[PDB]
């Protein structure tokens, strides 16, 4: 006989092939496969089938365009070579053709399966495991923070010593010309010296563009100098500078995954 | 600038503690050092050339 | 005896082969390969093998499109030529019978409800509705396009006239200040005039900041001029720019939603 | 006698075929199907059909790429090998004005219940196909980078030399005024030239803005000149570049898709788009 | 031999016995297998008397398995007589029923959240108004005190012009006031550097007034006892609710 | 910078009410009071 | 600025048609206008004064 | 910005190929050629009259 | 119906092809043509047929390498798609 | 009007070509050629014609695999798109 | 059951194929045909049979180059798929 | 055990093939067939075996065009995949 039973979410159709007289089972996908793919998959399995076709129970051939899901709603007649097999094992037991009466069995099944499988404890287990990871990551960083702060507190002082040294440079260069050119000296000698200092500053601000590949602005130079004092100063203390920005880029993702899990809009 | 994208108000921008007197007390002594270093270099340059 | 060992989260099947009395191992993924790919590979590895089959514990034949993880639940017979090897992979399934029948009864009923009232056709209907609404709004943009592009080329021509009239001003000063320091005066007379012009310029660049709340950057004082000429022209050309703005804003949302719906990672449409 | 019946919200046509002399039934999709492959299916069901045609009884021939819902309202003529039929569909009612306030939400609920059950064995398939496609695009990229590196070894070098040449100009203009004011001529006769060099610099900075819409910032100038030298040299080496940047965009799209696929496969949190 | 896929491809390089040539191969993990690997190997050279890849358990692996299925473990590479060991670089139903359970409890939960979010968005706007009435007046005072700084800096710009303009055309000629007019410019440069070093911000015009605005606002927020810590909490909690109610719609 | 991300056009830029006279009727008296104190200070510099 | 986010290369930017001719054809006649507009100025201010 | 959004630290910026000792020896020879061509011109226009 | 005519010794078989219902006639060299050639000409002229066989003693099936000179001795059934024409030959 | 000449021991078919108005001739070896081989040749020579058929015994049609040497025993209505050529082959 | 009966100087073999459950006959030319051709006229008359072989001394296989008449002198076993028919041709 | 038996005036070699662990007998026609025909009837009959050769003077591979009449006068060690069968001919 030809039967079909639902295993593992899918229909399984058994059939009796003519050559070697042995049965076979076909596990066929209802939503994607047409009834042409199934009749190709029969002839793949036993090449001795010349004519194989599927009939609606009232005559007409169910042609090879329709779906398996459209075809397992009602019964049908399989015809292999000469024999017949009228197969009516689909057994669609749902007798409603109604919306809510069929939908409210799904909540019964899912709410039974929510209680039988202890899943709310699994959800709280995952919500525990995430912070269990995050507090390991907060403690790997915690003793090694106290050398990064040590390097930063020195590089800050060196950058501040650069900045006020530059302001002292301008405070001295003002005073040299102020002392000379008003009363100690002439004015008409200190005019080209002034012009050439003002042009040499424009030359050095271009040499800084050449030697650095960026523009000379005030807050885009002291940050470069701070970082260049940080990496040299952290060569000497040797605290695995790649491990720090490897650890931060994992705590900043577990911390985001906790925010995306605890989102009160969706019940996780 | 003054208002955050939600509508709040930005906090106070930090000024330096004892702010203006550090500028006013680094400008003056190095102005006097540039005062001294000009005349006591001209006293070397005027008499040897 | 034919052995199956789980290695690395995958199966490994060691088989004795007939054409050379040796053993070979086959590694295959249970999520993509099927029965008819494993027997095809076993058919490819040796030549003297000429009949291959996989049976059930019963006599029935497992076909050539069954998934491997739908085959590694129970033990199974492998038929090579005239022998019959019996294989028993380890039962690891960890899901009881009612706990494997309830979710099955959910899946079959959801599939029947999906098939019964053609949900995929209503699904394709929504994409049809979006692809018609998007076109009927892009067609309403088309009368305003010519009305925009004429006032836009007008405002671009006027701001081009303004930009070149800046440089004409920049040159006609350099002519005056070059004649009168060298020909019919000297530099001793036109020395402070250049200073007060270069200081009045630095004061007018502050007055520009006092009027409009931005600095005198060269593109930032071009975009403002162009857009202000655009509005003072487009008021007198008398088209309702709110119907341009609202509709052009609705286009880039009704298309972004369509791109979100045609996402090839997030299955909605077949 | 050819009938079009609506079963389960779908048209089902029963056509008589000449060879096996049997009626066959087609389940046509209304929205996502055309007439030109309906006729292809009708030819696939029976090899005996020489010519098959279909048209409106007052027009000439309905063409391909016509949706079924346009065709499926007139009583239209069908033509098989030497025979003619004229078929009429039934009129369709509509209950959806009040009765489907539930039903339009029922459909959207059951579609969510399907995409809950379906997506697990889809994400893995799309991820494996995508990581195959990414390596295909990498293998196709790997020879073509050689001509690009060959061009960018030289178009970089000319930009470096023009930067150092500009610095050389800025040095020589410092020199030729120093020698002409401290040795040969006065300062008080080479002062207006000194003024107009600065003024002409301030005017050339404006003419650069009028030519191309740039502010003339120092990194915004060499990175405009580098692209001009690069597309100059791309004519010289006859490099094909649209395939290159299209291929790079096709790799970046796959990288973005893998970055989104990291989240449901490993964290089992929802996906964003 | 060695395996490095820093190139994206595992570079293997093997030599046959008694050759001089250390041949290197490119093999994909996704569309390459053992078979065409051995074919690319054996079209090159002549020492193809034997070729095999055994497992570390001695047994032959089949020549149609995947490369990423191969190099994830070790393998004994065997050519005609020589042995090369390789050192390469080394609940799903519960989640489904959780997704299937949370598919049913969204249509009620979003409706249970929307009215609560409308309730809180109304209560916070009830909270806001007796603070907003004070804040608009304090902001108006800060606006007026900032505007009187802008037009007062314009006054210094317009007064320095006059004091440099009367001398150099009536009383003190240009040749004995030009050093004054240079050092006012250089003192205007030193002050622009000192504003940088003293406030840690570049001296640009639209940021300096929005610096002085916040000073003229936080001097007046305490002197009229505006509890600003309340205001930037309510203004955060309204917009955070509104971004959620935008998400409940689509 | 003239168009938004969606291709829409930016709104009309703001201008302050009757403003060019507001910036022009401040510079002139502050240019005369920068001129008067010039003589008021210089005629005392040329005495002390 | 050279490469995009992906790694692709930005297209060749536009250059203005007859641009460097159009800058000098406006500089030079207006240099002559700025010459003639103030050669006839000092003679007039000397004639009146 | 020296610290990114995740709190990490930006990579090291690099000085180029002993640039300090070749900028210093490219600003000098062109200055020597400049004073040479300036003396050449200031003599040549005196010989040309 | 099927008619077989000895035209100067050469047999000519007139069979009604079921695609377009007009008869077609076939002519056979009775030594160089076998059953596998005649059925291939049936499937090659008309293409609407997909099963054809020749049953001589009314029980069993003639193979695809019997010469027609052995088949025309006796009467044989000829099946087409669902039809069974019993043709009687001249002797 | 068709007049067929036997030549070198084989017939030479003279066809009035009705689209381009000429009268063409062929050379046919009817073992490796046949009737349908000839019907290919009329669409290849005169590419302006599309419908062609051969009705030999004044009733019915010939296959596309019978040889012309086997066709010599009967007349044939050679018909092209909208015409008729009711000719008898040479003997 | 498989039987061999002489007809007009050629042996006729009647075998029951397993795809349809029909009997089929084969006429062999015993001199010019080998066993390697008789085993190929079974698998194309019926494509459903995949391993067919002949055992002449009832223990060992016969390779596919032995002439048909050497096989017909002494009885043998024909194996089709899984069935073993024990044949005995006569003298 | 490779055996050569004369029957009907012809040698019938019996070889054990390793795919199906069972024997196989041949039929050699020594005047017509050469060594190469016998070597082709091993890789045709069983496709599992892949290397085969013949060592008659115990030293060398015998040439691929030797007649069996020029082979059976001594022994010939036959190699299959790795197995060596020393044969002895009847005289
Ligand atoms: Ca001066």
């Amino acid at each position: 006989d030809v039967t079909v039973v639902y295993q593992n979410g899918l229909p399984v159709i058994s059939v009796r092939l003519p050559s070697r007289r042995e049965r076979c089972q076909f596990t066929l996908k209802p939503i994607s496969d047409s009834v042409g793919v199934f009749l190709r998959q029969l002839q793949e399995e036993d090449r001795g089938i010349d004519r194989v076709a599927i009939y609606s129970p009232d005559g007409v051939r169910v042609a090879a365009s329709t779906g398996i899901d459209l075809l397992l709603l009602d019964d049908f007649k399989l015809v292999i070579n000469d024999l017949t097999y009228h197969v009516r094992p689909p057994k669609r037991d749902l007798l409603s053709h109604e919306n809510a009466a069929t939908l409210n069995d799904v909540k019964t099944l899912v709410q039974q399966l929510y209680t039988t499988l202890c899943i709310e404890q699994h959800q709280l287990n995952k919500e525990r495991e995430l912070i269990e990871r995050l507090e390991d990551l907060k403690e790997q960083l915690a003793p090694l923070e106290k050398v990064r702060i040590e390097i930063s507190r020195k590089a800050e002082k060196r950058t501040t010593l650069v900045l006020w040294g530059g302001l002292a440079y301008m405070a001295t260069q003002f005073g040299i010309l102020a002392r000379l050119t008003w009363w100690e000296y002439s004015w008409d000698i200190m005019e080209p010296v002034t012009y050439f200092i003002t042009y040499g500053s424009a030359m050095a601000m271009y040499a800084y563009f050449v030697m650095t590949r960026q523009e000379y602005v005030y807050p885009e130079a002291r940050d470069r100098q701070y970082l260049l004092f940080f990496h040299k100063g952290a060569k000497k203390s040797r605290f695995d500078l790649e491990k720090y920005n490897q650890l931060k880029d994992a705590i900043a993702q577990a911390e985001m995954d906790l925010k995306r899990l605890r989102d009160p809009l969706q019940v996780h | 600038v003054i208002v955050t994208r939600s509508g709040a108000i930005l906090p106070k921008p930090v000024k330096m503690s004892f702010g203006l007197l550090r500028v006013f007390s680094i400008v003056i002594p190095f102005l006097y050092v540039g005062t001294l270093i000009s005349k006591n270099f001209a006293a070397l340059l005027e008499e040897h050339d």
